[PDB]
């Protein structure tokens, strides 16, 4: 059942940020994150 | 310590798992092994000679007609190095871009904690590992990123007692019913106070201004002394 | 980016004739090498485009209420009136630099160009797609500050943003509050500049008119080279194989064959220079990308003559244009 | 003045005591010394 599909890509998830004149977020919490970077030398 | 080393688990699983992440280097390795290549393969084609082997030439014919010959082979031979020299000298250029980046993030990054967005990993900078590899480096960039949201009610001002009080570090938030300062990256609501706060102007000019209570710390306790003041003017009746 | 172009070798130096092509193909690999490094800057114009716009995992939408408390975005967002989502300012871009050959779908300069086996790609992210990047960096920036480049987007009121801008820059943020109407009128009216300056001069876009005109100017230099005899009786191939029999015909030929290829690698050896410079300029662009816009720079000068408060990216061809905004 | 407070000291892994002086302290105390000698005169 499989084969080569073709399609306009998309550019990211659709996000509305909940926007308003005196509404803001904080986070409660956090992530450590350790991410590789790898550069030619 | 324990989301710092679960993250660096996921590397050693990753590194274990894909090809494809050291990518950046294999193309390297790749590309000087492809033009080394490319540049033995010439050594095959004629370039109009009537063969690409000098020694069959030479061993064909005499003097002046195997200079017709090797000068076809010395042509093409010396435009198949001129070609791989400036392959190899544009690629040098690259490489000394990606290395002056790599020291410029050795500096910024393993040195010190850099306040350039990005430029040590997606998110906010806490500390970076360098580790070698073959022909390059590797960064292990460990980064703060805030993670569990809640939405809160927000003014840029109090308005205590006409006049007008900011922030000294945080934001003002509400939950709805009570007003708090917190720093601005973690939720942690302190109540509000002449400690946490500082004061320019009346009420009348900041556009969003709230009115909350401004606590003052001096207050109780000069209050709880004016109790006691007041059990010794009533004791000495 | 620069023009994505390739060439067939062997349409360039022996353009249908099989008699020639025989004749190349005893110079082994030179067109391959050829076809790859022009491959090699191809997708390197992808990267540089990806590098540059795409910092950004989701799609980002300004909200319907435009209450950012006075400050006037609307000249910068999309307009949704247009056939693309491109902003007002935007398509001012769009019309001052004057591109040639988009390569989309041929049925004049660009014919003999295409005619003589010199093909122009299509870049993997049409203009609807960098303006839809575009259009996602900058309502992050607008409804959540800098937040959006670190983790989630977080809301926050745009003049609360602006004071943490100010504090940033070491003026305590009462300084915006107190001042906010002013400072509101300050940025509109720079902004309505921007528009009045493009609509004005020429030279403004000069960055990315030099970058297409080198592009056609080293694409008309190498069809100018099939004019050039190289010492042949003729610079015409077909002439050669109609006028000459076999033995003098090669004589003829490998002198078309010599010339042609020595025009091949310089135009690739142009073309890879040109690319090592586009590429810088791109890590550049993604650097102030990331350091301007998805954040506030501390950096001197980087984001514009003055203390840096904020960056807003717009799209031009080929290229991207920062509408730094600084205090002064 | 030198100092802020967070929580409890039982989470922090290598806290040490030690005092923690407070300005406004010995200002109230010798305003009590003065109010005590306004009393003990007004016997
Ligand atoms: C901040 O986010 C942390 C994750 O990054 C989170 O840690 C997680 O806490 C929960 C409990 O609240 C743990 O869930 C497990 O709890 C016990 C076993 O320990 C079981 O009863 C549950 O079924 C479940 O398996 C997570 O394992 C734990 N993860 C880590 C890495 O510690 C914090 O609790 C969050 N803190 C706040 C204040 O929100
Ligand atoms: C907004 O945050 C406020 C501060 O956390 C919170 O108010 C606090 O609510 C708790 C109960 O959850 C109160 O606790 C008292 O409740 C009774 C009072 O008679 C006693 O049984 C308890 O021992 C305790 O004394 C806090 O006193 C109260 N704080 C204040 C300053 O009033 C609000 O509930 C939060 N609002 C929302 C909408 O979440
Ligand atoms: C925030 O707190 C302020 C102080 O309590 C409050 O200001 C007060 O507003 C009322 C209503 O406008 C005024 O009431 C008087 O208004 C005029 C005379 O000026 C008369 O017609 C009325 O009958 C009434 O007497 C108060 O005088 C005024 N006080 C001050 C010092 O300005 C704000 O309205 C509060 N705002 C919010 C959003 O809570
Ligand atoms: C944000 O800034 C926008 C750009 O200045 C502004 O749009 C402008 O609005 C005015 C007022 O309507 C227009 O002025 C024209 O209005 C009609 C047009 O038919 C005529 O009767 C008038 O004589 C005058 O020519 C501007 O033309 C218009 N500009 C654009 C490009 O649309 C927004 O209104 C501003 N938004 C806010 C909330 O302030
Ligand atoms: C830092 O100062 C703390 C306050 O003085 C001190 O805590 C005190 O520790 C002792 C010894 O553990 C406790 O003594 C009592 O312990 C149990 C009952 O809880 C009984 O079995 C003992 O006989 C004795 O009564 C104190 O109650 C405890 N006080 C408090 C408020 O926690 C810390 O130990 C000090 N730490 C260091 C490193 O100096
Ligand atoms: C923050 O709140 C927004 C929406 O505003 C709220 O709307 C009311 C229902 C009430 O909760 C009020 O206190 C707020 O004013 C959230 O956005 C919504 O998200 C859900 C999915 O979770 C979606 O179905 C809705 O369509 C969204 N609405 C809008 C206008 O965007 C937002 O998710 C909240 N933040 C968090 C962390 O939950
Ligand atoms: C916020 O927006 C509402 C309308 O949604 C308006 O009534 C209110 O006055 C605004 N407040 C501020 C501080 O801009
Ligand atoms: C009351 O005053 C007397 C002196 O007249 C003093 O000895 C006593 O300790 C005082 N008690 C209190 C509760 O103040
Ligand atoms: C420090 O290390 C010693 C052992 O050398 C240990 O006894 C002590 O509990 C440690 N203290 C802290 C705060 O980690
Ligand atoms: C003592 O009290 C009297 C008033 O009764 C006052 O004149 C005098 O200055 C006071 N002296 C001191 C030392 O408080």
């Amino acid at each position: 059942s499989q084969s080569i599909i073709a399609y306009t890509m998309s550019l990211g998830a659709e996000n509305s940020v909940a926007y308003s004149n005196n509404s803001i977020a904080i986070p409660t919490n956090f992530t450590i994150s350790v991410t590789t970077e790898i550069l030619p030398v | 310590a324990n989301q710092f080393n679960s993250a660096i688990g996921k590397i050693q699983d990753s590194l274990s798992s894909t090809a494809s992440a050291l990518g950046k280097l294999q193309n390297v390795v790749n590309q000087n092994a492809q033009a080394l290549n490319t540049l033995v393969k010439q050594l095959s084609s004629n370039f109009g000679a009537i063969s690409s082997v000098l020694n069959d030439i030479l061993s064909r014919l005499d003097k002046v007609e195997a200079e017709v010959q090797i000068d076809r082979l010395i042509t093409g031979r010396l435009q198949s190095l001129q070609t791989y020299v400036t392959q190899q000298l544009i690629r040098a250029a690259e490489i000394r871009a990606s290395a002056n980046l790599a020291a410029t993030k050795m500096s910024e990054c393993v040195l010190g904690q850099s306040k350039r967005v990005d430029f040590c990993g997606k998110g906010y900078h806490l500390m970076s590992f360098p580790q070698s590899a073959p022909h390059g480096v590797v960064f292990l960039h460990v980064t703060y990123v805030p993670a569990q949201e809640k939405n809160f009610t927000t003014a840029p001002a109090i308005c205590h007692d006409g006049k007008a009080h900011f922030p000294r570090e945080g934001v003002f938030v509400s939950n709805g019913t009570h007003w708090f300062v917190t720093q601005r990256n973690f939720y942690e609501p302190q109540i509000i106070t002449t400690d946490n706060t500082f004061v320019s102007g009346n009420c009348d000019v900041v556009i969003g201004i709230v009115n909350n209570t401004v606590y003052d710390p001096l207050q109780p306790e000069l209050d709880s002394f004016k109790e006691e003041l007041d059990k010794y003017f009533k004791n000495h009746t | 980016s620069m023009t994505k172009t390739s060439v067939d070798c062997t349409m360039y130096i022996c353009g249908d004739s099989t008699e020639c092509s025989n004749l190349l193909l005893q110079y082994g690999s030179f067109c391959t090498q050829l076809n790859r490094a022009l491959t090699g800057i191809a997708v390197e114009q992808d990267k540089n485009t990806q590098e540059v716009f795409a910092q950004v995992k989701q799609i980002y939408k300004t909200p319907p209420i435009k209450d950012f408390g006075g400050f006037n975005f609307s000249q910068i967002l999309p307009d949704p009136s247009k056939p693309s989502k491109r902003s007002f300012i935007e398509d001012l871009l769009f019309n001052k630099v004057t591109l040639a050959d988009a390569g989309f779908i041929k049925q004049d300069l660009i014919c003999a160009q295409k005619f003589n086996g010199l093909t122009v790609l299509p870049p993997l992210l049409t203009d609807e797609m960098i303006a839809q990047y575009t259009s996602a960096l900058l309502a992050g920036t607008i409804t959540s500050g800098w937040t959006f480049g670190a983790g989630a987007a977080l809301q926050i009121p745009f003049a609360m943003q602006m004071a943490y801008r100010f504090n940033g820059i070491g003026v305590t943020q009462n300084v915006l509050y107190e001042n906010q109407k002013l400072i509101a009128n300050q940025f509109n009216s720079a902004i309505g500049k921007i528009q009045d300056s493009l609509s004005s001069t020429a030279s403004a876009l000069g960055k990315l008119q030099n970058v297409v005109n080198q592009n056609a100017q080293a694409l008309n230099t190498l069809v100018k080279q099939l004019s050039s005899n190289f010492g042949a009786i003729s610079s015409v191939l077909n002439d050669i194989l109609s006028r000459l029999d076999k033995v003098e015909a090669e004589v003829q030929i490998d002198r078309l064959i010599t010339g042609r290829l020595q025009s091949l690698q310089t135009y690739v050896t142009q073309q890879l220079i040109r690319a090592a410079e586009i590429r810088a300029s791109a890590n550049l662009a993604a650097t102030k990308m990331s350091e301007c816009v998805l954040g506030q720079s501390k950096r001197v000068d980087f984001c514009g003559k003055g203390y840096h408060l904020m960056s807003f990216p717009q799209s031009a061809p080929h290229g991207v244009v920062f509408l730094h905004v600084t205090y002064v």
